[PDB]
RNA sequence: AUCGAAUCGCCACCUACAAGACUGGAGCUUGCUCCCUCGAAGGCGCCAAGUAUAUUCAUGAUCACAAGACA
């Protein structure tokens, strides 16, 4: 929340709406760990960067394989005081915050900085819904990573398995918004069909000498 | 299933590499990863190996049998008229199209600028037209929805001379 | 006694008198690549800091950083108090609290497109790592 | 022939006289002007425009801050000899818009002898759009793989 | 109101979804044939509101943060 002297120089400055260059990934079906490494090279490099769907990374293996090695982490604990020791988080977007945390130097301010400039979700946030299209990391997804025939685990279900308590919010959450874009998307298709009609239309209008620059350049 | 196999006298296309985006007939499997191409009408296209991960499969296949003699290759290739068929696809105008704009001087890019320009400015006209007609834009769907419950009761009595006041006023 | 009647007359005639445009940029030209500072050559033992290397946007080659060898560099940031500048006296209008410091491009690195660029007399601060570089396009080969 | 001599040059073969250029450093950043001449003892360029389509005057430059394109205007029958160093003399102030009318005389009559080159060229519309156009780095351009 | 600052693409056509061992549609002969919009382009934006013989630019005097920024 904006304090009211922020508030008061920006009235006083007059100026509009400012938004960050912001990068937003979806994370559906990536790889965990070259995802991470991906994303902390960029944030050295100094990039903003939002991960929507952190519920759906995955991880080659096998589920029982995964969970154990959760459990494993799950063992090390300071015996002498244990509110001092590592601390567990059980949510994927925490998870994921770890992983790459383990990536950069978090001892130096260089480090924090990049870790600071760095937002999680589980799903897609209303906050996000409307900002711009999403990216992908080609270099780090599934279908070209993974052998198929391997078996591999989704994030969610060994979360929810460990001590993640809402998968299931996350999936109402989900489902609703499907529902949403769908009904927008099946909207406008009409105005879709008029721009593209248009911009068929246009060229017999257009001087003839343009329209054989297009074909040219293979536009038409 | 719509997928191309890959055979004897099968066209391909090759995808990196210092024979990048040109076509050859295929003559032999040599195993699981590589085959032999050839292709008499490009000066480049001796007869070689290729590996399978350097190939995409095309829709043409010629009628020839494995280890076919350079004569009988270029025999079927004139008869199949592959290579007139494959030229008039949208995605072989697409690979000239991307040589085009490599080699483009500055003031071609100039007259491609201008063309791109002209087209978008018709397009504007067109569409505004029709959309005066049939109401699909953002503020011609809330000015059809604003006129009707707008105009009933700005014909009231009060807002007639209200009106009538502040437009002689001006 | 209400508003409501006068800002609905102004939305009528405002939502219809208006068409199909679109914004166009007509601003001042921008006439240099942007890059970023990833750091100074080093090994494991250490870093060595009178090199930098700098990172630009488009170029992934080695042979497209051999494009940019001998090209000027700006790194530019903003003090505290305004002091002396070009033209302070001719151009009173450039007086500002901006500063820039002025390097070269020396050398490509890697096979990536990463270069190597040094800067005059002094280095370049180490706050200025992760944040904007100036790379211009003279002096022209062309 | 020698280096003492006046006529002494070693500018590069694209940057010939009545070429198009792209100014890439001072006031006019990012416009288009042609190539007249360039100034003895291995000198700076001259560059015109002219002043009608894109507002740049007669001016010098240095070779460094241009990039000579491909696209020539034939520019023989301009006669640019009064051009010379005199006339970007000036004279020095001691002890401490508004344009001569020489230098008004000869930028009209320069202008006007490249205007009528340039409509009697073929592409002349073509050429003289060209000139109004600006040039800019873009996001995602990549001009070192391009061909001028 | 100190405040001078670093940052230099924007959209109410991307900003919905799923699959890479099957993507426009059929046919049997199951890898070939036939039909189509031909199956490797989000839209704009880069100096006349649009491709036409219209129009003010200097002396800011050869580089200098970009002397300019609500596209
Ligand atoms: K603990
Ligand atoms: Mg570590
Ligand atoms: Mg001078
Ligand atoms: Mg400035």
């Amino acid at each position: 929340f904006p304090s009211r002297k922020d508030a008061f120089r920006a009235q006083r400055k007059g100026a509009k709406k400012h938004r960050p260059e912001i990068i937003v990934i979806d994370l559906k079906d990536h790889v965990l760990g070259r995802a991470a490494a991906v994303v902390a090279k960029q944030l050295l490099l100094g990039k903003k960067i939002t991960v929507v769907r952190c519920e759906q990374l995955n991880i080659a293996g096998t589920e029982i394989r995964n969970k154990i090695k959760y459990l494993q982490y799950l063992r090390k604990r300071k015996l002498t005081n244990p509110t001092k020791g590592p601390f567990h988080h059980r949510a994927p977007s925490d998870v994921f915050v770890r992983t790459v945390r383990s990536m950069l130097p978090r001892y130096t301010k260089r480090g924090m900085k990049a870790l600071n400039s760095l937002v999680a979700y589980e799903g897609i946030p209303p906050n996000v819904v409307r900002t711009g299209g999403r990216v992908v990391i080609p270099r780090a997804q599934r279908h070209v990573c993974y052998r198929s025939e391997r078996p591999y685990t989704v994030l969610g279900n060994m979360c929810k398995h460990v001590g993640w308590k809402y998968s299931d919010v996350v999936a109402n959450l989900e489902k609703a918004r499907v529902e949403k874009a769908s009904r927008h998307h099946e909207k406008q298709a009409k105005l879709r069909d008029a721009w593209k009609s248009a911009r068929k239309e246009a060229l017999a209008k257009m001087p003839k000498h343009n329209v054989e620059v297009l074909k040219k350049f293979g536009y038409a | 299933v719509k997928s191309h196999y890959i055979c004897a006298g099968r066209l391909v296309r090759i995808l990196r590499g210092p024979r990048q985006d040109r076509v050859g007939v295929i003559v032999d499997i040599v195993d699981a990863n590589r085959v032999l191409v050839e292709n008499p009408e490009d000066a480049k296209m001796w007869r070689h190996v290729q590996n399978l991960k350097n190939v995409e499969p095309l829709k043409y296949c010629v009628s020839v049998s494995r280890n076919c003699s350079a004569k009988a290759l270029k025999d079927a290739l004139a008869s199949s008229k592959a290579l007139e068929k494959y030229a008039k696809t949208r995605t072989a105008a697409r690979v000239e199209a991307k040589k085009a704009c490599a080699v483009s001087t500055d003031f071609e890019r100039y007259q491609l600028r201008v063309a791109r320009r002209s087209r978008a400015h018709w397009a504007r006209k067109v569409f505004d037209e029709k959309d005066a007609k049939t109401p699909v834009s953002w503020h011609k769907v809330a000015l059809k929805k604003m006129l009707k419950k707008a105009a009933k009761m700005d014909s009231t009595e009060g807002a007639k001379r209200r009106m009538q006041k502040a437009i002689a006023a001006r | 006694t209400s508003k409501v009647h006068s800002q609905r007359s102004k939305k009528l005639h405002q939502l219809s008198a208006k068409t199909s445009r679109v914004n166009r940029n007509r601003k001042a030209p921008r006439l240099y690549m942007k890059g970023t500072l990833a750091g100074y050559t080093r090994g494991l033992h250490g870093q060595t800091k009178q090199t930098a290397l700098v990172r630009v946007e488009n170029v992934n080659t080695r042979e497209d950083a051999t494009w940019y060898v001998g090209k000027r560099v700006c790194y530019v940031y903003h003090g505290k108090k305004v002091k002396r500048c070009v033209r302070w006296s001719k151009a009173p209008a450039r007086r500002s609290t901006t500063r820039a410091l002025w390097g070269r491009v020396t050398r490509p690195h890697g096979n990536a497109g990463m270069m190597r660029v040094k800067f005059n007399g002094a280095s370049v601060p180490a706050s200025a790592i992760g944040r904007r570089i100036r790379v211009y396009l003279y002096p022209s080969q062309i | 022939v020698s280096r003492k001599s006046p006529e002494y040059t070693t500018l590069r073969k694209s940057c010939a006289p009545g070429a198009i250029a792209i100014i890439l450093a001072g006031r006019f950043r990012g416009r288009r002007a042609v190539i007249l001449k360039q100034l003895p003892h291995n000198g700076p360029l001259v560059v015109s425009g002219p002043m009608k389509y894109n507002g740049v005057p007669i001016r010098r430059i240095d070779s460094r801050y241009v990039i000579a394109t491909s696209t020539t205007v034939d520019i023989s029958s301009v006669d640019t000899a009064p051009i010379t160093a005199e006339v970007f003399q000036r004279p020095k102030a001691e002890k401490p818009t508004l344009v001569s009318d020489a230098r008004a005389q000869l930028q009209k009559k320069i202008d006007a002898a490249l205007i009528a080159a340039i409509k009697k060229d073929a592409q002349g519309k073509e050429k003289a759009g060209y000139l109004r156009s600006v040039f800019t780095v873009k996001p995602g351009d990549a001009p070192h793989r391009w061909n001028w």
